[PDB]
């Protein structure tokens, strides 16, 4: 398996880099090398391809990068009626989308850091780059902050991500996990990165985030929800079982309910939980 | 030429000073017209060099009067209509006269908006209601002395505390004959019990459904939350701004304090702090439905009406 | 100091034992040791023992039950004039006190089983041996139900609990302590032991519990929090500041509002949490 050895290739040559992202990259990188003359026999080729990317990596968000490069195949296969050309059509039009998605992060540090006020608290969950790279953004804002992040347990990352801020040189804390509604009522705003967006507002995220947005519900505390575009999710989950169970392996995955989110912070801009879906109707999975 | 700065200044002096003319949808036939005699008025080769120019004389003119999002939904709304016509002729001689007429229909459509409004007013009351109301608008006591041709309710109109602009509200719907109740702002939870609905207008509308308004209101909106009572918010397209709330602290609009403690008090004004904000910040949750001259909207629907009328581009103005 | 000696050889030797009955027992071995005709030279010798008690033990039931014993010692000498006999009615109503309360978890079983459904799902938090007897009890009066457990981080004491329900031959389940929200939609009530509640009828607990509280609000789900008697404080926390500061040393105790509490079961039955207050002015401190 040629698919997998380059995902992992291309996830662990840099820690800074996403599994979405690198699926996306291997997805791109598998229809270059198929070279085969056909629609369907590229369509079930990708989705073998995401069959096993979802079978190697249990992260939502490489299943959800998968199915918007499907629906982008789709989109290309639909609008060129020859192949030949459509081949490097879809060839160009990745690679120049792979090269607007890596620019992503920089856009959502330049437009999402401008809500945090100076002198506040920080809420925030385990490690990503997302929430680092826009209180980078913050810090380089000259504001000041003082941070608290959940140890999040199942893989002490949290604290990783705390190493990460103190070599940042910010007041930043390791919170207990079961205290993040002891400290609720002193965090003015809580901001979290999530790692998949289903269509209705709500997300998908790690199993410590929705308990604190009922804690963000009861409190009053405007509960942001910080993410790229190629985490939205077709998907409807109604309860926490309703989610599917291929990406739970003590769970690890937590539906969040859009009403307890308040703002998204996408490549679309600072947008209300409504707006994904209005992206994921006019995209048509 | 030099008239046009002549008028460029007054108009921006005036918004500096105070409230020149008094209603929004004069001040928005003002900037229209301002602005298409600035397109008027110039020579530009490329459109994006118009384009430059416009937004200077927008940043001149928020930077006049920050608290006012009219002028600069109108300059960005303009921004977009040329950015539009931009990209319908590049896929370049005739643009200034299609932005002429563009500017002509937004003025049809800027005249036409609060007899819309009432004209759908219709499908929101009910024989025997009562409706609260806060502040005082032309859109929302019109809305409420025509829709007493054919129905009859209550209105409660509140004062509010920095000036009491109700009064006038209430003395213009008693007029009417819709049984204008007059309370304070004090005693809102003491009647949010009997109170049906919250017809209310804003001055703002924000790009997440919040929305800003004359203060005292995110108070009513608090009250019907809790009482779960739907709240319509009559308002103009023209008052819909993409400026987020946590940006820069330039949120509220704060005035004399002589309104609220008078100079007569005595020598305990040295040693005390009054603050007199007059606008308010109400979040989209709080929010039941917004009532436009096209129609009735959710707060989960103005993202689309944002980006129907206003471009990314030019958030920053 | 003989007083901590004491204290610390009546809680060892019995694992089923709690702290504040233990600190009760110092306190009445104290008092017969003092032999002090005084009544304010008893006071602040008690007194004296309740800092001792306080900084040796950061747990809130001991002094509750000094406080308690406290006031029981005030209403005893305000009761008899002469302290001769006083001495030995203090000493007999303290010993025929202890004999109340060393049988008051048997009744709590007895009195609070009742509740528990038969095929339903129980939420716990962590070690305390009032919710294993009420458990216990409930089995013994042949009834069927599956629990889930926090892992409570600080201290892994509730896979200690699911352990002593695993030799009760119980299903019972360590859950995630950042999934407390995950399970709440299939937790049809939550019963948790409390080690303190506070004047209003709010709970001094472990720190993972007011968060979970939150999540028995916003899911309405009936929390049920069972607690003793003794356990019973003169203080009204209104933010989680609001607890004294001894008694926290990350941290370890978390308030709880009484809004969030459905029902109390103490020594006098299934009680409203204003019935505390109740209590707490009718004892006068």
């Amino acid at each position: 398996k040629e698919l997998i050895e380059y995902f992992k290739s291309q996830m662990k040559e840099d820690p800074d880099m996403a599994s979405a992202v690198a699926a996306i990259r291997t997805l791109l990188e598998f229809l270059k090398r198929d070279k085969g003359e056909t629609i369907q026999g590229l369509r079930a080729n990708l989705t073998s391809a995401i069959e096993t990317l979802c079978g190697v990596d249990s992260s939502v968000a490489v299943s959800s990068g998968g199915e918007l490069f499907l629906r982008f195949i789709s989109l290309a296969s639909l609008e060129y009626s020859d192949y030949s050309k459509c081949k490097k059509i879809m060839i160009e039009r990745g690679e120049l989308f792979l090269r607007r998605i890596s620019l992503s992060r920089n856009k959502i540090a330049d437009l999402c850091h401008t809500f945090i006020k100076d002198g506040a608290t920080i809420l925030t969950h385990a490690y990503s780059r997302v929430v680092l790279r826009v209180l980078e953004a913050a810090v380089a804002a000259k504001k000041r902050f003082s941070v608290y992040v959940t140890e999040s347990q199942p893989d002490l990352s949290g604290k990783k991500m705390a190493k990460a801020l103190c070599h940042l040189n910010v007041p930043v804390t390791v919170v207990l996990d079961a205290a993040v509604g002891y400290i609720m009522e002193k965090a003015d705003l809580v901001i979290v990165g999530a790692e998949g967006v289903v269509e209705n507002g709500g997300i998908i995220n790690k199993i410590g985030t929705n308990q604190m947005a009922v804690c963000a519900k009861a409190q009053n505390k405007p509960f942001y929800v910080v993410a790229e575009s190629f985490k939205f999710v077709r998907l409807f989950p109604l309860n926490q079982q309703d989610v599917p169970d291929k990406f739970k392996y003590h769970p690890w995955v937590d539906y969040t309910a859009p009403s307890l989110i308040t703002l998204l912070f996408t490549d679309l801009g600072v947008l209300t939980p409504s707006a994904v879906s209005d992206e994921l109707i006019k995209l048509y999975l | 030429g030099s008239e046009l700065s002549e008028r460029i200044e007054s108009f921006v002096e005036t918004l500096k000073r105070g409230g020149g003319p008094r209603s929004s949808e004069e001040m928005a036939r003002e900037t229209l017209g301002l602005l298409r005699q600035i397109i008027t008025d110039h020579r530009w080769s490329n459109a994006g060099e118009l384009m430059e120019l416009i937004r200077r004389e927008g940043r001149r003119m928020t930077a006049a009067q920050p608290s006012e999002t009219t002028v600069g939904n109108m300059v960005r709304r303009v921004l977009k209509i040329i950015r539009e016509e931009y990209g319908r002729l590049h896929g370049y001689a005739q643009l200034q006269s299609n932005i002429i007429e563009a500017i002509n229909e937004l003025l049809v459509e800027l005249e036409g908006t609060m007899e819309n409004i009432a004209a759908q007013a219709l499908e929101h009351i009910h024989s025997n209601e009562v409706i609260m109301t806060i502040g005082f608008s032309r859109t929302v006591e019109a809305f409420l002395k025509e829709a007493a041709r054919k129905r009859k309710f209550h209105v409660i109109v509140a004062e509010c505390a920095p000036f009491c602009q109700g009064h006038e509200m209430a003395v213009n719907l008693s007029k009417a004959g819709i049984e204008t109740t007059v309370m304070t702002d004090a005693a809102i939870f003491a009647v949010m019990s009997r109170v049906n609905k919250v017809i209310i207008g804003t001055k703002t509308i924000l790009a997440n459904g919040a929305l800003r308004a004359v203060t005292g209101t995110h108070t009513l909106a608090l009250a019907a939350k809790h009482h779960s009572t739907p709240l319509i918010v009559c308002a103009p397209m023209f008052k819909l701004s993409p400026q987020f709330p946590n940006e820069e602290d330039s949120f509220h609009k704060f005035v004399a304090p002589e309104e609220v403690l008078p100079f007569t008090e005595g020598d305990i004004l040295e040693k005390v702090s009054v603050h007199c904000p007059v606008f308010d910040y109400v979040p989209p949750e709080l929010i039941t439905l917004f009532i436009s001259n096209i129609g009735g909207n959710a707060p989960s629907y103005i993202y689309r009406l944002m980006s129907e009328l206003y471009h990314p581009d030019d958030h920053v103005l």
